[PDB]
């Protein structure tokens, strides 16, 4: 775990949350980024290096965004419209094995971060 | 007319950026029209123009430091390296080598040949550290390639000079002359991890001109006598025949001429 993520929690359906991942020693400008969910794992948006390609797939498609800050060596995933089903431990991680962004996200992503656990309810 | 050169920065490299470098060095070492028993061979040295002599590796890292290594064609091995305004090389075996390198880094204003071979057996001695105790991967190469640099400038001692050819000589070299060892760099790159090459990456290093003339001499791929190697865990077992290295060597050095071939 060489990525720190921060930002989750408890958010009421429809609502709006933001996650982040810094890098303290890892150089994240250089590598696509990417978000993972688990409830098994799957992907749920990657972002080039340079910012300029993303990916999102299927079912978070129009209510998530994802971006990146290089100067800050950050990733952030913007959660809108939030449901349910989007419960999940959630992860970032860097893929250093293709040198550009691959679509569906294909990738090792083998440099990640803890995850945090984002909980949709109306509950509190 | 130039050697040719390859560039490589470990600034945001990937298992792509370092599969594209080994393929390219490997690309300019050879041809590949000479091939024994499913393996390239590298040139033959006898007859191979001073200008077809060396390929040139380019590396540089996030700080923006470079250096330059110096590679022979006939071996894959590195020679010598240069740095800003000043070039290296290690001490020749015979007289027409040192001729040979007089024709590398020909602009450099201060001109070194250390007294000291490049064998792994020297430099483990002067680094005061064996192969399986010097970490490889993207950062160890990164720092190797800052501490070449600095050692022009007094900034780096003898000992660690040592450990940085050890680190450059394996992710290069090596991985230019073996599929395998290539194969745990890719490992490393690609968790971003860095650790000590196993036993049998240290075999295979060792081994590898053994290794050429047993291929090249064999009777239809069958080995005159075994060759002992070790497993990742250390264990010995031997090889009898090219079929299991296939897939493990890339490159080898020339030995001989391969038997002559019937027209029937
Ligand atoms: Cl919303
Ligand atoms: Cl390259
Ligand atoms: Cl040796
Ligand atoms: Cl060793
Ligand atoms: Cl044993």
């Amino acid at each position: 775990v060489q990525l720190a993520e921060t930002g989750g929690g408890l958010v009421e359906p429809g609502g709006s949350l933001r996650l982040s991942c810094a890098a303290p020693e890892f150089r994240l400008q250089y590598y696509t980024a990417g978000w993972f969910r688990q409830a098994e794992r799957e992907w749920v948006a990657c972002i080039s290096a340079g910012g300029g390609v993303t990916y999102y797939t299927g079912s978070v498609q129009g209510r998530f965004t994802i971006s990146r800050d290089n100067a800050k060596r950050t990733v952030y995933l913007q959660m809108d419209s939030l449901k349910p089903e989007d419960t999940a431990v959630y992860s970032c991680a860097a893929d250093l094995e293709y040198s550009q962004i691959m679509p569906s996200c294909r990738g090792s992503y083998g440099v990640r971060g803890q995850g945090t656990q984002v909980t949709v309810s109306s509950a509190h | 007319k130039q050697y040719p050169i390859i560039n490589f920065t470990t600034a945001g490299a990937t298992v792509q950026s370092y599969t594209n470098f080994i393929r390219a060095v490997r690309g300019r070492l050879t041809t590949g029209a000479d091939v024994r028993h499913e393996i390239p061979v590298l040139p033959n040295r006898v007859g191979l123009p001073i200008n077809q002599r060396f390929i040139l590796v380019e590396l540089s890292n996030h700080a923006e430091l470079s250096v330059t290594l110096a590679l022979d064609v006939t071996n894959a091995y590195v020679v010598g390296y240069r740095a800003g305004n000043s070039a290296y090389f290690f001490h020749p075996d015979n007289q027409e080598d040192a001729e040979a390198i007089t024709h590398l880094f020909t602009d450099v204003q201060n001109r070194y040949t250390f007294a000291f071979g490049g064998n792994y057996d020297r430099l483990e001695q002067l680094a005061g550290n064996l192969r399986e105790n010097i970490e490889l991967g993207n950062g160890p190469l990164e720092e190797a390639i800052s501490a070449l640099y600095y050692y022009s400038t007094g900034g780096t001692q003898l000992p660690t000079l040592a450990r940085s050819f050890i680190i450059c000589i394996q992710m290069i070299s090596e991985a230019a002359r073996f599929q395998y060892i290539e194969g745990e760099m890719r490992t490393r790159i690609r968790y971003n991890r860095r650790s000590a090459p196993d036993p049998s990456v240290i075999t295979l290093e060792n081994s590898w001109g053994r290794l050429s003339t047993a291929i090249q001499e064999s009777n239809q791929g069958a080995f005159a006598s075994p060759i002992q190697l070790q497993r990742r865990n250390g264990s010995k077992f031997s090889v009898y025949d090219v079929s299991i290295l296939i897939p493990i060597i890339a490159l080898m050095v020339y030995r001989c001429a391969p038997p002559p071939s019937s027209q029937f």
